[PDB]
């Protein structure tokens, strides 16, 4: 039961780790969106 | 009218000069979009 309490603490921090992994994957998606935006066709030639 | 005839003669000379400049093709690279896609793949791979 001591082991159960400490491993439930472990699962809590794992869900916190999973939440951090979800945040990091969202940041990776956002940086992928940024690099997608950098490499986009430019339609300013007619404007110039 | 004489002034506009002189101006249109000058415009015809400018058009002939423009045609002489157009004799130089200065063709855009055939694979600019392909190079843009290649560098987008390269940056995505580098960030990955």
């Amino acid at each position: 039961e001591k082991l159960s309490e400490v491993r439930s603490r472990l699962k809590e921090i794992d869900g916190r780790l999973k939440s951090t992994k979800n945040e990091m994957r969202k940041t990776n998606f956002r940086m992928t969106e940024l690099k997608m935006n950098v490499g986009k066709v430019v339609d300013t030639g007619i404007l110039n | 009218t004489k002034k506009l005839q002189a101006t249109i003669i000058s415009t015809k000379e400018d058009f002939l000069r423009s045609q002489e400049i157009l004799a130089q093709t200065h063709l855009p690279e055939k694979s600019v979009f392909e190079d843009i896609d290649i560098k987008r793949k390269e940056i995505i791979n580098k960030e990955g």
